[PDB]
């Protein structure tokens, strides 16, 4: 019923960097999957979402020229990659389901991206 | 044959030579209010024929990568001659319609359209906390338009034109359950469907209240070889039929 | 893809004739139509006329009717505008458009433009 | 005053009711109305279309 | 003061209960009833009218009208096959979502005979002929035409009548089956094969659609209500 | 209600085609076995009598819960009436566009100890008050308000350890039927709110505590069921593909039609 | 954007008080506010998924209230188990706006 | 022949501010849609129908209108829209442009 994530990863500045989501208790194609961005000394903000069944994503207006999210029925993951990394796109990453309108109700536990040399 | 009709309403006339049965309703034809039904108290008046006749709206084309089209209709007419100017200075009013789609295409043309009417269709928001406004339910005698796409949530106040859901939230393979008639056009010309009045109470405001909702959606695309006519329109006429209107007052 | 692919700008003479062509490519050629717009070096845009490829048919402005005539070639693909007695107004470009009915398919708009093509009177 | 309501749901005895309050909207559940009518979501066609015969003459 | 004696099951509230209960508004006046048509009755009149079913779920055409059109060329190898899927009117993803599938939801236990139409939305230039096909189970799916033809089938001849029905009969060991999927109750195969080809004039697009509708026979009966898998919830709607 | 029985069929060679048909008249296929193949005669006993309206809607379903706390100054519950809160009623009532029933109301009380801190609690029997508000009366706003003496509004006093409370309810409405779907505005002017929420106007349902809140505090919840009784119900309908967001209109974000499998020809 | 704003940042009482943690919004969001809890190890759950509504499984220490622009998070009895993070979130316009942490700690 | 009337003819604004682009028509029309043309190249096709965005319009970008008055709206004006904005319209009568309301930061 729980949502798992990969490891903590490290890249190059100007690199990319792919993150994975993999979903399970549930049917993964009836929700969409929403990634939600948290640097260290500010709060939580939201990226964007992908509905599984017909592939769509809609981002926020910060986050459209970088970041990629996708999708697969089969293994019943979702992945997020980040493009043209800097210091300031180190954070930790959430996945969230969402239920009804403007509710989060169950999330990962995080990955922790460092962007250094 | 059993191709042919003619259906005379008014001063007007539609005359077929391809055609499949007439669907009436729920098995029911649009008649007059009763006395045991009534409940407004003054006295109804009744043209019957300056509103009772074919008025054609606007044509439509089908394109290869078209998607679907809708109306509404108490809304398309209310521009519509007599019928749209009964309906500014009355209050109440009910009517019955019959529909007549109809659209040709050669030997050498392929493509299947679904010509189903529902009452009751609330549209849904892209947007999942407003409403969808007026002019994007529906235009006067001009259609609104379906996509094979998703509207994104960004947009606040427009209407969710994915296809497949019908704009209701629901399966599009199941809105056979209204009735509906099909244009294959390997067999078939035009459709027409001759609908009752259906609401929950005898007479309604027209302007605040849309009961009815005309869905046409091609369920197989349109398709043709390089030589054949790449222009194929759609044209709809309704005509009203037993219209009677209570509570007189100014023109709004 | 979808491109409407333009001619090369060209210098006339007073009184002289010119005439541009608009290639399309990337699709089914005679299943819309290519429309005619001008547009000044200060002023806005303003619509000439169209041509239906399927059957030669043709639809001007009225400002136009006599100094543009449009014709087409389905062996080709490509769509031509001859102009005829230009005068100081024409220092201007010329775009071709790419739209589906007149209005029965005015749905989309013009979607797809070409490049642009400058002409001017000069000496 | 009780009605004999009798027929009971068996495979293929009676039972008794009586009413005890003054509005109508206190019954039990009515349960046993079989009435079917489906032609006029499978049939709503004015001219009648033998089975037989072509539907397209 | 008679004499009475309360036995098990009672001050207990079972939801499936027939008690008559006091009213809280008495000599309540409703509103007098209308006549609004398309008065309905019964559940298995709404499974008897036809619905398009999904026969191309292909993983990216569920979220597209191309779900509904089944492809059909001019080929050029004999007895090709069409479609095929089991028989499951309520556990399989072709049927599941359809008008008779949706109620089956609801249900436990089905019992009756299927139609299966299929209309053939090509140009008016076109022939063809097909072999709409019906396999019991015991042995596996036919992987043949000449496999297919030795069970229920109809062969199909396009024309003017544009439609063929193929009605499933009801061949099974007990009288009812299981909605869910059991194999203890399994109801066989339907598979559609070339019988000849489609054959076009010049200017006629080689490629055409098919389809499909389901529904109910007049013998078609459920049983055991219970509640359905599709619908969910985690908080309250507000 | 008895299903019909097959005939006994034979071998036919004929001009009559009960196979043939054409579905764009919008008339469904009314042929059966018998027509297309050698039957035996069967006698189907058969029955039709469970998937009726009235025995497919008369079934006790949640609706909502409310909780309320008794050590606390305005600790009261209330509800305004809807069946539009819950994904599996809603789901059952909207497979039809027009319904006219009675009801059979419900109630689950339950309560729970809170962490006080006195020694030796012992706290007797626990009272509730449910009384319901129709549309334009006075609402309570505390716990021992005027508005609980419920002259003219109907209320139920209920005592802890008992038979769940229940009362009937007739078909309240101004219409000729409840409308589960409704395709307009409240204004003239086109303007303001759309949808189903311009005809709810059912009321509201109170709750709360007739004992003094003595010496620790005790947390309540109620539950309440619908069941409709009498149904009668008009204009079938698709049922719902998409989940549900909100409750007072039909907005949801687009789903495939069926989930997918590998192939066409894969079983 | 709507901005969400809870000035505190850090908050510090002892065992057993009642602390009030406060967020306000740029314009009315209309009762659509939601509360989550970020724990010491990194995992985020929903505590109260209205302006008053808790979710199933949270303990009924906390309470939400509020209207219009300023609203509240209200934990009656403060235990060793509630020493978090807490994010409140509006569900209104889109996008999602998530407003600043808040940490608890202890008085001395 | 209908005749469309844009105004204002020039909009000044503040980046990050919200504006408003109107247009008036003669009578009733069936289509209208709106172009940017930035100054050295074609005009692109922009929002269609009144409401829909074209692929690659940004979110900050709405249309509305009915009848006779359309409109045009920018939530947030980024640095990057200042171009001049067109209006067609497609009905009975034959075609027209609107006139071009320029856009410039302040
Ligand atoms: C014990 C006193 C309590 C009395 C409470 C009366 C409750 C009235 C309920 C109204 C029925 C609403 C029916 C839903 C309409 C629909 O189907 O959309």
């Amino acid at each position: 019923v729980q949502l798992q994530q990969s490891a903590a990863e490290l890249a190059r500045p100007g690199a990319s960097v792919k993150m994975s989501c993999k979903a399970s208790g549930y049917t993964f194609t009836t929700y969409t999957m929403h990634w939600v961005k948290q640097r260290p000394g500010q709060g939580l903000e939201w990226i964007g979402y992908i509905n599984p069944s017909s592939r769509y994503t809609e981002y926020n207006q910060k986050f459209k020229d970088k970041t990629t999210l996708t999708a697969d029925k089969s293994s019943s993951t979702a992945y997020m990659q980040l493009s043209s990394l800097t210091f300031e796109d180190s954070a930790v990453y959430y996945c969230a389901r969402r239920s009804e309108a403007d509710r989060f109700v169950y999330w990962g536990q995080g990955t922790l991206v460092t962007v250094s040399a | 044959s059993d191709r042919v009709r003619s259906i005379t309403l008014g001063n007007s006339t539609i005359t077929t030579q391809e055609c499949a049965n007439v669907v009436v309703g729920y098995g029911v034809w649009p008649e007059y209010l009763k006395d045991n039904e009534a409940t407004a108290e003054d006295q109804p008046t009744q043209p019957d024929v300056a509103t009772c006749r074919f008025y054609t709206l606007e044509s439509v084309q089908w394109m290869k990568n078209s998607a679907g089209w809708w109306w509404k209709l108490p809304d398309a007419l209310s521009q519509m001659g007599l019928f749209g100017q009964n309906m500014q200075y009355h209050y109440l009013g009910r009517t019955g319609y019959t529909i007549h789609v109809q659209c040709n295409a050669s030997k050498f043309h392929q493509g299947c359209l679904l010509v189903v009417c529902v009452p009751e269709a609330e549209m849904g928001c892209s947007n999942l906390n407003n409403t969808p406004e007026f002019s994007e339910l529906s235009g006067g005698d001009s259609a609104r338009m379906f996509t094979d796409t998703q509207v994104g949530e960004s947009n606040a106040k427009k209407v969710q034109t994915a296809v497949w859901n019908a704009g209701m939230g629901v399966g599009v393979g199941n809105l056979t359950i209204f009735p509906h008639q099909w244009i294959n056009l390997r067999t078939n010309n035009s459709a027409t469907l001759v609908m009752p009045y259906i609401n929950s109470v005898p007479m309604d405001n027209m302007f605040r209240h849309n009961n009815l909702t005309l869905m046409i959606i091609p369920f197989v695309p349109l398709n043709y070889s390089e030589g054949s006519s790449p222009y194929v329109p759609i044209t709809v006429t309704i005509a009203p039929m037993c219209a009677e209107y209570n509570g007189l007052r100014l023109a709004s | 893809e979808i491109q409407l692919q333009q001619s090369g700008p060209e210098l006339v003479k007073p009184g002289a004739s010119v005439k541009v062509s608009c290639k399309a490519s990337g699709y089914s050629f005679t299943d819309y139509n290519i429309y005619w717009v001008k547009q000044s070096h200060g002023k806005s845009l303003e619509w000439i006329g169209y041509v239906d490829p399927y059957n030669g048919n043709t639809n001007y402005n009225q400002k136009f009717k006599g100094k543009a005539t449009l014709t087409v070639d389905k062996s080709s693909s490509t769509a031509f505008m001859h102009l005829n007695s230009l005068t100081s107004e024409v220092s201007t470009v010329y775009y071709c458009a790419r739209g589906g009915g007149y209005y029965g398919g005015g749905y989309y708009g013009m979607d797809y433009w070409g490049q642009g093509t400058s002409v001017t009177v000069s000496s | 005053m009780g009605a004999q309501v009798s027929t009971q749901k068996t495979g293929a005895i009676h039972y008794t009711n009586i009413n005890y309050y003054k509005d109508a909207a206190s019954n039990s559940a009515n349960r046993q109305d079989f009435t079917q009518d489906p032609g006029k979501f499978t049939e709503p066609v004015k001219d009648i279309m033998v089975k037989t015969m072509p539907a397209l003459n | 003061g008679l004499p009475v004696m309360t036995t098990p099951g009672s001050t207990q509230f079972l939801t499936s209960d027939d008690f008559q209960s006091p009213s809280a508004m008495p000599q309540f006046d409703v509103t007098p009833e209308m006549q609004i048509p398309g008065r309905v009755n019964n559940l298995m009149e709404i499974a008897e009218v036809d619905s398009v079913v999904p026969v191309n779920n292909t993983e990216d055409n569920v979220s597209s009208l191309k779900a509904y059109q089944i492809p059909v060329q001019s080929n050029s190898d004999n007895g090709k096959q069409v479609f095929g899927f089991p028989l499951q009117p309520g556990a399989n993803n072709v049927l599941n979502r359809t008008l008779l599938g949706e109620i089956l939801n609801y249900y436990t236990h089905w019992s009756g005979s299927i139609k299966l139409t299929f209309m053939f939305c090509g140009s008016a230039m076109a022939t063809g002929k097909f072999l709409l096909a019906y396999s019991p189970p015991g042995a596996g799916v036919p992987k043949n035409r000449k496999d297919a033809m030795l069970g229920t089938h109809v062969i199909w001849d396009v024309g003017l009548q544009s439609s063929c029905v193929l009605c499933v009969p009801w061949i099974s060991q007990t009288h009812y089956r299981y909605v869910v999927e059991d194999e203890y109750t399994a109801a066989g195969y339907v598979t559609c094969w070339y019988q000849t080809n489609i054959v076009v004039p010049a200017d006629v697009q080689s490629s055409c659609d098919i389809l499909c509708f389901v529904s109910a026979c007049n013998d078609f009966s459920v049983r055991m209500l219970k509640d359905t898998p599709f619908i969910r919830q985690d908080t309250f709607y507000q | 209600a008895r299903v019909a029985d097959t005939i006994s069929s034979r071998p036919t060679n004929s001009e009559s085609i009960p196979a043939l048909t054409a579905a764009e008249t919008g008339h469904t296929s009314q042929v059966v076995p018998s027509d297309t193949m050698q039957t035996r005669h069967v006698k189907n006993y058969h029955s039709r009598s469970e998937s009726s309206i009235e025995n497919f809607l008369c079934r006790s379903a949640c609706v909502y819960y409310a909780t309320y706390t008794n050590n606390s100054k305005k600790g009261f519950a209330e509800w305004v009436i809807n069946t539009r809160q819950v994904a599996q009623l809603r789901r059952k009532l909207e497979l039809f566009t027009y319904l006219r029933f009675d009801l059979e109301l419900t109630f689950v009380i339950t309560s729970a100890q809170q962490p006080s801190t006195a020694s030796s609690v012992d706290a007797p029997v626990q009272t509730h008050q449910i009384m319901y508000v129709p549309p334009g009366g006075p609402v309570p706003t505390k716990v021992k308000d005027y508005a609980w003496q419920t002259s003219t509004n109907p209320s139920v006093f209920w005592t802890e350890g008992n038979a769940p409370p229940r009362m009937s309810i007739p078909f309240i409405s101004i219409g000729n039927a409840y409308s589960c779907f409704y395709d307009g505005w409240t204004q003239f002017s086109r303007n303001g709110v759309y949808g189903i929420n311009t005809l709810n106007n059912m009321g509201t349902l109170y709750m709360r505590h007739v004992n003094e809140a003595g010496q620790g505090p005790i947390k309540s919840t109620v539950r309440i069921y619908f069941k409709p009784k009498h149904v009668k119900a008009w204009v079938p309908r698709p049922p719902r593909l998409c989940q549900y967001e909100k409750q007072k209109n039909v907005n949801f974000s687009p789903i495939g039609v069926t989930t997918s499998r590998t192939d066409i020809i894969t079983t | 954007d709507i901005q969400m704003t809870q000035t505190k940042s850090s908050l510090s009482a002892s065992l057993g008080d009642r602390v009030t943690i406060s967020c306000r919004a740029s314009q009315d969001i209309s009762n659509y506010l939601n509360w989550y809890q970020q724990k010491p190890d990194g995992s985020v759950k929903l505590l109260i998924y209205y302006t008053s509504t808790l979710h199933s499984g949270v303990p009924s220490r906390f309470s939400g209230s509020g209207s219009g622009t300023d609203y509240s998070l209200t934990i009656n009895s403060l235990e060793q188990e509630d020493i978090a993070t807490y994010f409140c979130q509006q569900g209104n316009t889109f996008p999602f706006t998530f407003g600043g942490g808040t940490k608890l700690e202890i008085r001395r | 022949q209908i005749v469309l009337s844009q105004s204002p003819a020039i909009l000044s604004a503040s980046p990050g501010e919200k504006v408003t682009m109107t247009c008036r028509a003669s009578s009733s029309v069936s289509y209208l849609h709106w172009y940017q043309q930035k100054p050295g190249s074609s005009p692109k096709p922009w929002i269609s129908a009144t409401s829909n965005l074209a692929s690659g319009v940004p979110a900050r970008f709405s249309g509305s209108g009915s009848g006779t008055s359309y409109s045009l709206t920018i939530s947030r004006v980024e640095a990057e829209d200042a171009a001049t904005y067109y209006c067609q319209q497609w009905s009975s009568n034959p075609l027209s442009f609107g006139g071009g309301t320029k856009l410039e930061l302040k």
